[PDB]
RNA sequence: GUCUACGGCCAUACCUAGGCGAAAACACCAGUUCCCGUCCGAUCACUGCAGUUAAGCGUCUGAGGGCCUCGUUAGUACUAUGGUUGGAGACAACAUGGGAAUCCGGGGUGCUGUAGGCU
RNA sequence: GAACAGAAAUCUCGAGUAGAAUAAAAGGGUAAAAGUCCCCUUGAUUUUGAUUUUCAGUGUGAAUACAAACCAUGAAAGUGUG
RNA sequence: AUUUCCUCAACCUAUUCUCAAACUUUAAAUAUGUAAGACGCCCUUGUCGCUUAAUUGGACGUGGGCCAUCGAAUGAGAGUU
RNA sequence: UGAAAGUGAAUGCAGGUGGGAACGCCCUUGUGGCGUGCACCAUCGACCGACCCGGAAUGGAAGGGUUUGAGU
């Protein structure tokens, strides 16, 4: 009862969204992709060409070669003990770049602009990102804003 | 002063049931008729209870626009007296009659040719149908624009000299 | 009775030496890479060499 | 009968061998790694003397 | 614990129901009458067949009409039977109703004077059924979700046309010549 | 047409609803190859109106498009060209005017002339042999149908001899034969010169006088006879090619900005809207 | 600001009904000799500017149908972790955490890039 | 609405987000198309390497993106190694 | 009676009872992919037979400035035969 | 190396790039810079054989290649 069809199990992996369907923006052909750039990989059902298997569906990984119409996405897929490289070659309909390497670029301009800026000052800089602080300490205040006590509801029928 | 309902085509049938020798003089006739060569009315399927010839020619027709097909118009009504009946009037502006014995319109017959029947429609639009027609930046035109029954009732008691039934 | 697949002990085994990753090299094979590019890229470097090999020659 | 991925969190913590203490800064990492072991330790507020 | 198997055409040969008929009562009923509701709910997730729907809906019917006559009732069988409990012939067998807790069973709507026979009734009517069953006085005017308080009010400013045993009832939404022609009482508050 | 129906209802393109746009064209015509990144692909997108022809050089982006070159046939009476702005000649006329200004923008007019007098032969402009390419630019027709003899080709022709490389085959121009697959300069050079227009002129002269009095009446209200129609064509295409820069009008746009806001609405506001509806409600004998 | 051409997002843009649109543009519109295609210059073609804002188009107005957004529903349903918790069981409560959908109500009914025309 | 007599066979005008079709099961995709019609063709061609699935990353089968030639089609961008 | 009734069926409209492992506009919790700068960031310049209308771009490089939170927490020597 | 007839391994410092042991030179204490760089790995090439080419009686000298070998 176990079939191992290329796109099997792909029933809702691989469906338009609603009200989705039909053309499909043209900004996926003008975007840029280098060797090097960090693209996810989101399968489009209406190009058949060029797919990629499910198991690469909502990956991330590399660009190491570009094609006319298509690009290099590497990947690393466990196979029991280890890790091995997949190298998928996909059209760009399938290929995304993440958002995530854009804030890092900014995160990394934004880093070197305080550098600059604070060794022109002659201060500290502060770099390095920490994690959600403890709370302080407040004066929260009462004036315009009593507190009101509250007491169990008892238990009555609803219906 | 762009209101100006006009006929836009007007489309003949002939109203036999049969292929052969009688729809090549039905094609024959039209062709005489209207002075343009037919097409062939197919069939798009066939019924073993009444065995239709499947994709072969079983009636005949042709469009004809301008002032020849007001001149067929007229003659049409020529023979129907300019007497119609108002359910003839569909609620989209279109009209049309059938009339047999075609024979009654300005042409000579004889009985070896045979006997063949006449069916006129008559497609009613105003100018500025063209947005719903061409290729490109086609749109819908405005309900206030639209051909309604009421409308082109008006304007063929206007003109013609003719009447409808008093349903 | 045969057909006894499981899959309890698998991962276990896995984990016991971890799932280990590739060794990461600075430069990969262009065998991976475009031919036009490739062929084009060994005369580009080949230039380069010769344009360093000179510099250095004449300091 | 420990899970592994609280067995990890309380390797990184050190937290090895039984009735084992640590000092542990508190932020949000910290917090949601505790959440997770919280079953298999207890943890609170150190004063000067302890 | 079976994953729900309703009748599709995977398998059609799913046997009909026993119980047929739902609804006991006016029917055709109306806004004023029947104010009152008492509903029988189960108490926990059980597996009542539809034979036991059958028997429930006899004796409930039997009794209301003997005891409080045609016009003093209006029970329905809120249960429909779609899930399919198999039995090996000596593949589907019969057609049972899937309850959770808290969903009602039978909902019978009375006046005022009749709710100590409508209480009578389905607490004789708790013996037909597996597992336990209990037995709440509704807040809400009939079969409507609107309690007593919010429903007399509604009427009081005329905001509720009868249309059979339902009624329409006015909202601040839609075009306001289709709600003035039909509403003659509805006072349009100019805020 | 329900409730349902409408929840349901995927909406087109904007453009595709409204009818400009072939966008199944469109993703070919612009399409980079990869390897190839940021080069850009350029568009001549010709249409045209009932009254004029709109020539433009277009480079696709993300956010956008962007024009490099303009010309617009209502730019030839500049030239001399005052009478049809909408024809096969108008079409080549401003096609040459956009190879030229695109020319000039990237600083290759005076390495690629095209040729100078149109004698209606297939040429494809061709590179030299030690120096930059031809700009290259692809024809876009939008929804135009591609039939032979095209007003669309036509100035595509223009910009061909204009100096712009398109690759083209000799198939849709005017006088291209079915049948031995061969084109006739004679008739090439009769549409670039607006022969075809002068010969309506001769037919109509010789019968129906007032049918010619009703069509050409822009021509009659100027003088202009139908041999004069080549000269004309002709000096335009060396007054183009001489000066094909683009003048700038300085016309006073915040006057315009000014009467366009005089008979612009505006709409009600929110304590407007509850006043109506009250005045409405009341209005209706119900309150 | 308005219009045209090419677009980006692809309904806060669609569908329906009713009020307005100065200039320009667009469109409707007048013809079939030429290129071209049809039973039919209806569509596709070419050549035009006599006539019209009436259709398209733009804008405004619907206690409009949809669509978008925010709150109620509701920390409710559900769920990760725990007990030598309760219960015969089904299930339920509690403890440390995460957290909807739908309904209803309020608001809104396209923004924007390039190139050019407009009392 | 048009004949005739039910036959919406057939012919028109409007509504119509696909409720049709796409060779054979089902799922996914597709509306100036991936559906229907028309015209031309044989990319259902030769060769090399790379990659994906089943995998031990062996074989077979199937498939993907390129490269070197010869071509088809289109005005062209391009699209074609069933 | 090609004029009508009300049980007969049928279509549509707006409420109304109850479901779907092989239904779904939505849509969790848990689980899951990637990244957390020195092989790094900014300017000068060289190579090419690839690419671009074009030193145009892609890739590989070269020489100089930023090496003091080397850019979340915690822990731990690691990898290959 | 090829089935075989046969042919048969330096453009260079026996090549370039990155990491890299040991050593030497400085900065000042650094998880510091500079210079070469053994072994090993990854990679770009060069040479020999086979194959596929063009290929200017017999020979395949020069030019090549998306390739192939348990080679230098």
């Amino acid at each position: 009862p176990h079939s191992y069809g290329i796109r099997a199990r792909t029933r809702y992996t691989f469906q338009r969204g609603f009200r989705e369907h039909g053309q499909i923006r043209l900004s996926t052909y003008l975007k840029t992709y280098k060797v090097g750039d960090i693209v996810d990989i989101k399968v489009n059902g209406a190009v058949q060409k060029g797919m990629p298997h499910k198991y690469y569906h909502g990956k991330t990984g590399v660009v190491y070669n570009v094609t006319q119409s298509s690009v290099g996405v590497l990947i690393y897929k466990v196979v029991g003990n280890r890790y091995m490289e997949k190298r998928v070659n996909v059209r760009i309909e399938h290929v995304k770049h993440s958002k995530c390497r854009q804030d890092f670029l900014d995160r990394v301009k934004a880093n070197e602009a305080k550098r600059k800026e604070a060794k022109a000052q002659g201060k500290t800089v502060q770099l390095r990102r920490q994690p959600a602080p403890p709370a302080t300490a407040h004066f929260v205040s009462t004036e315009n804003n009593e507190p009101v006590t509250l007491h169990p509801v008892a238990y009555d029928t609803t219906i | 002063p762009m209101k100006e309902l006009r006929i836009s085509k007007l489309v003949l049938n002939i109203s036999l049931g049969e292929s052969g020798d009688r729809l090549t003089r039905a094609a024959k006739v039209l062709e005489q008729l209207s002075g343009q060569t037919p097409v062939f009315s197919k069939a798009r399927y066939t019924i073993r209870r009444f065995g239709i010839r499947r994709n072969e020619k079983i009636a005949c027709h042709v469009t004809v626009r301008g002032p020849k097909a007001e001149e067929i118009l007229e003659r049409g009504l020529k023979v129907k007296e300019y007497e119609l009946k108002k359910r003839n009037f569909s609620a989209t502006g279109n009209f049309g009659f059938g009339i047999q014995e075609h024979i009654d319109l300005g042409i000579k017959y004889d009985p070896s040719i045979g006997i063949y029947g006449m069916d006129f429609y008559v497609v009613m639009d105003r100018p500025g149908m063209r947005v719903a027609r061409r290729k490109a930046q086609r749109g819908r035109v405005g309900y206030t624009h639209k051909i309604n029954a009421e409308d082109t009732i008006n304007w063929f008691k206007q003109k013609y000299d003719a009447v409808v039934l008093g349903k | 009775k045969s057909k006894n697949h499981t899959n309890h002990n698998q991962n276990k085994k896995a984990h016991r030496n971890g799932i280990k990753r590739p060794q990461k090299h600075r430069y990969d094979s262009l065998k991976y890479r475009d031919a036009k590019f490739r062929r084009n890229q060994k005369f580009a470097n080949r230039g380069t060499v010769e344009a360093i090999r000179q510099a250095k020659a004449s300091a | 009968n420990i899970p592994p991925k609280a067995r990890k969190i309380m390797q990184l913590l050190r937290l090895i061998q039984i009735n084992n203490g640590v000092f542990v800064k508190f932020n949000k990492a910290t917090k949601e790694m505790l959440q997770v072991v919280e079953p298999y330790v207890t943890y609170g507020i150190p004063n000067l003397k302890t | 614990k079976n994953k729900p198997y309703p009748k599709s055409r995977y398998n059609r040969a799913v046997p009909d129901s026993k119980i047929r008929i739902f609804d006991l009562g006016r029917k055709r009923a109306g806004v004023d009458e029947f104010p009152l509701c008492i509903h029988l709910v189960s108490n926990e997730y059980e597996q009542i067949t539809s034979e036991a729907l059958e028997a429930a809906r006899i004796c409930a019917n039997k009794y209301l009409v003997k005891i409080g006559g045609k016009d003093s009732f209006h029970l329905r069988v809120r249960a429909h039977p779609f899930h399919v409990v198999r039995i090996n012939k000596m593949k589907p067998n019969g057609l049972v109703a899937r309850v959770n807790i808290g969903q009602i069973l039978m909902s019978v709507r009375t006046k005022d004077s009749s709710r100590a026979t409508a209480i009578e009734a389905l607490r004789r009517c708790q013996y037909k059924f597996p597992g336990q069953q209990r037995i709440i006085v509704s807040k809400k005017w009939g079969f409507s979700q609107y309690a007593r308080d919010e429903y007399i009010e509604k009427r009081s400013r005329g905001e509720i046309i009868p249309d059979g045993c339902y009624a329409k009832f006015l909202n601040k939404r839609g075009s306001l010549q289709e709600k003035l022609d039909l509403f003659p009482e509805a006072s349009f508050n100019l805020a | 047409k329900s409730s349902p129906y409408f929840s349901r209802y995927q909406t087109k393109y904007r453009r595709r609803r409204e009818g400009k746009t072939d966008y199944y064209a469109r993703k070919r015509l612009i399409a980079q190859a990869k390897n190839k990144y940021n080069a850009p692909k350029y568009r001549l997108v010709v249409r045209f109106s009932n009254r004029f022809v709109t020539c433009q050089i277009v480079s696709s982006r993300v956010n956008g498009d962007y024009v490099l070159a303009h010309a617009h046939s209502s730019e030839l009476p500049r030239y001399g060209i005052k009478w049809g702005l909408a024809n096969w000649t108008a079409a080549y006329a401003t096609g040459l005017l956009v190879a030229r200004r695109a020319l000039a923008k990237v600083g290759l007019a005076d390495k690629y002339e095209g040729v100078t007098e149109p004698e209606g032969e297939f040429e494809l402009t061709e590179a030299i042999e030690d120096g930059p390419r031809p700009f290259k630019v692809f024809l876009d027709v939008g929804l135009k149908r591609t039939s032979t003899g095209s007003r669309v080709f036509g100035a595509m022709k223009g910009a061909s001899d204009g100096g712009l490389f398109i690759p083209h085959s000799p198939n849709r121009f005017p006088g291209f034969d079915i049948e031995t697959e061969e084109l006739d300069d004679e008739t090439l050079r009769k549409y670039i010169y607006g022969g075809h227009v002068a010969e309506y002129m001769e037919m109509l002269i010789d019968d129906d006088e007032e049918r010619y009095q009703k069509q050409f009446s822009g021509l009659i209200a100027d003088g202009i006879e139908s041999d004069q129609l080549e000269d004309i064509y002709a000096e335009a295409y060396a007054k183009i090619r001489e000066d094909p820069s683009f003048q700038k009008s300085g016309k006073d746009a915040a006057a315009f900005k000014a009467e366009s806001l005089k008979y612009t609405q505006r709409k009600l506001t929110a304590e407007e809207r509850k006043e109506r509806f009250n005045a409405k409600v009341i209005e209706a004998g119900r309150a």
